[PDB]
RNA sequence: GUAAGUUUAGAUUAUAGCCAAAAGAGGGCUCUUCUGGAACGGAAAAAACCUUUAAUAGUGAAUAAUUAACAACUUAACCAUUGAGGCCUAAAAGCAGCCACCAAUAAAGAAGCGUUCAAGCUCAACAUAAAUCAAAAUUCCAUAAUUUA
RNA sequence: UCGGAGAAAAUCUCCGAAUGAUUAUAACCUAGACUUACAAGUCAAAGUAAAAAUAUCUUGACCCAGAUAUUUUGAUCAACGGACCAAGUUACCCUAGGGAUUCCUAUUUAAGAGUUCAUAUCGACAAUUAGGGACCUCAUUGGAUCAGGACAUCCCAAUGGUGUAGAAGCUAUUAAUGGUUCGUUUGCAACGAUUAAAGUCCUACGUGAUCUGAGUUCAGACCGGAGCAAUCCAGGUCGGUUUCUAUCUAUUUACGAUUUCUCCCAGUACGAAAGGACAAGAGAAAUAGAGCCACC
């Protein structure tokens, strides 16, 4: 049992790949949303390294990481413990007098406006 | 016709060997009916006699004949008892041909086959044919979007613990030295 | 991406593992290397399999794994015409045996078989109608159950 | 102990060394490294000195003793990290502990057997993810009592097939019902006389806080064979002490029968004869179970 290398073909999606879960394949999103949903128990002592050095120590508990490849590389050896989702900020990034109101939503969009109140 | 149209004797004496899919004697040369080997197994000298006893009371030298499409035991057996040929799945372990139907040759090849020491089908050429284009047509109409390449190579899961170097080759048809059909 | 590492000083204990999975080497076992494990949950009971970041009070909540699962494909009722084809066994009849592989016909070669051989019981013709697979030893051992989205 | 080759680095497969001859005689000093637990072991620039560059090819510490006039030499210490120098035996034994106490058979196949005829009865090659059993050497199980259970059935019972005329048999299905003897020589068998039959196995030899013979196996003693002896042998033989008051669990108050022979049918059916049935029906015993005392 050692660590394995992917085949390049598995990161290569498909025109009907980017109509499910909608993504456009320019304009790429800049952030990840990423949290353990396995544990580390009974896995191979590499994979429990990176999930430290991704902060991942904690479940259910999101981090945010960048979209580049040297951090994509390290993601790609526990995709199989993590859930990422793409950042969204429907009302543009946190100011300095928005960034004690903010709120991270389980569809992945950080608001900036968090008033707990019906919509109306 | 060939003159020499009755199965040739065969000398006593000059884990992967059968543990994965044949490449030797899986296409018909000369004949149109043949035994296929459905799984991995070793034939001794007597499972020869066998063959060659039963196949060339039964051939009718004017209109029938015989070939051998396995070499002769070569494999030492320590208890140097005795030499057996492997087979590989897949494997044609003996041809015949003639002016004759299958039907014909049904009967004595699917006996001859029985008594093989690993499973064994008798098929001609149109068989052969049909069981290829079944299971190509099987892989291409499958309904499963998952499929035991892509989660073996993708590593989806973290499946590769539990599976053999071997496995991601193989693609789950075949376990051991037993070769699963349906599988695709 | 992350927070560890080298050197200096001091110091014991330890030097017999266990089981699962993977590749080899000897020859089922037995050596060698790589990975994981040590539930309070699930697998029945279950150190070693799977789920599980520490340990606290609460008559809150969302979840993980979760011994259960839904045999497999055409006879119908009919009709059968010689010089015994020769020769090795008197002579060998579709037909002891061997070789020709035979005769007209609307239509029939000799299939089993019968025959010392021919007895002939009568297959295929003519002539009529339709037609390969996938859940032994104390005393059985939860109870039951085919459909409500 | 170390070195060389393969497996390929864990144990296996093979060869050699405890040097050998050749020789230009191969100096001193000193950066940086290899290897390595320690110890030992490797390579080497620069500088200097000799000469007119070169050593080529294929291994044992410390101590302690020496030899020369600083220089040197001492190990089958080979159990090869090496005690300066010590062997047998014990069944007379002891203490501290650790352990343990091919051939069937059932399926599938069917060349050949069976005059003819594969499968009445069988049967080659094989098929079952199928069930059980260096030159020499070798060591728990009977019985008694009481039995529980499996069925892969030994007898009793119901049937299919036959190369089943009857009678005897053969083969297979079904069935666990009750039964399944007494002795002789025996140490494992070997026989005798019977029976409807004298089944095959499982229960830690089923069962030693129920009993008993061996064996393991010793303290004594002989032969035979070893060893200088003590002693010894998986070689003989004769002799030879294990006790237990039951604390707990469990258990201690009915049943509705098995087999054999004779008689009859009938010396009939059958059958050339020889020989010789079935069912139906009646009567005797044997054993087991449950009781009883008029007689003996
Ligand atoms: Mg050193
Ligand atoms: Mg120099
Ligand atoms: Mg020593
Ligand atoms: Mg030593
Ligand atoms: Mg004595
Ligand atoms: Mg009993
Ligand atoms: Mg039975
Ligand atoms: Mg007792
Ligand atoms: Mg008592
Ligand atoms: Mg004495
Ligand atoms: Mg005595
Ligand atoms: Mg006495
Ligand atoms: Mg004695
Ligand atoms: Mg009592
Ligand atoms: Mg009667």
């Amino acid at each position: 049992f050692t660590k394995s290398r992917i085949p390049d073909k598995v990161f290569q999606p498909k025109p009907e790949d980017h109509e499910k879960y909608g993504g456009d394949p320019q304009n790429p999103h800049k952030l990840h949303i990423v949290t353990r949903i396995r544990s580390t128990k009974r896995r191979p002592y590499w994979e429990k390294d990176t999930i430290k050095m991704l902060g991942l120590q904690k479940a259910h508990s999101p981090q945010i990481h960048k979209n580049i490849p040297s951090v994509n590389a390290k993601l790609k050896v526990v995709k199989h413990l993590i859930r990422i989702q793409p950042l969204k900020l429907p009302q543009g990034l946190p100011t300095e007098e928005t960034m004690s109101s903010t709120c991270l939503k389980s569809t992945g969009e950080l608001v900036v406006q968090w008033h707990l109140k019906p919509v109306e | 016709i060939p003159e020499r149209s009755k199965l040739k004797f065969v000398e006593r004496v000059p884990l992967k060997d059968i543990r994965g899919p044949s490449t030797e004697a899986t296409d018909f040369t000369e004949g149109n009916f043949a035994i296929l080997a459905l799984g991995g197994g070793y034939l001794h000298w007597g499972h020869f006699e066998m063959m060659r006893l039963t196949i060339n009371r039964f051939m009718d030298p004017k209109n029938m004949f015989a070939i051998w499409r396995v070499p002769a035991p070569f494999k030492p057996i320590t208890r140097i008892d005795h030499y057996v040929t492997p087979v590989k799945t897949g494997c044609l372990v003996v041809e015949m041909g003639g002016r004759c139907e299958f039907e014909e040759v049904k009967g004595i090849l699917n006996q001859v086959a029985h008594k093989l020491p690993f499973p064994a089908k008798a098929v001609s050429r149109k068989t052969l044919e049909r069981m290829h284009q079944n299971q190509r047509e099987r892989e291409l109409n499958n309904q499963n979007p998952w499929t035991f390449e892509h989660i073996a190579t993708a590593n989806m899961f973290g499946i590769r613990k539990f599976l053999s170097p071997y496995d991601l080759t193989q693609k789950g048809r075949y376990w051991g030295k037993f070769y699963m059909p349906k599988r695709v």
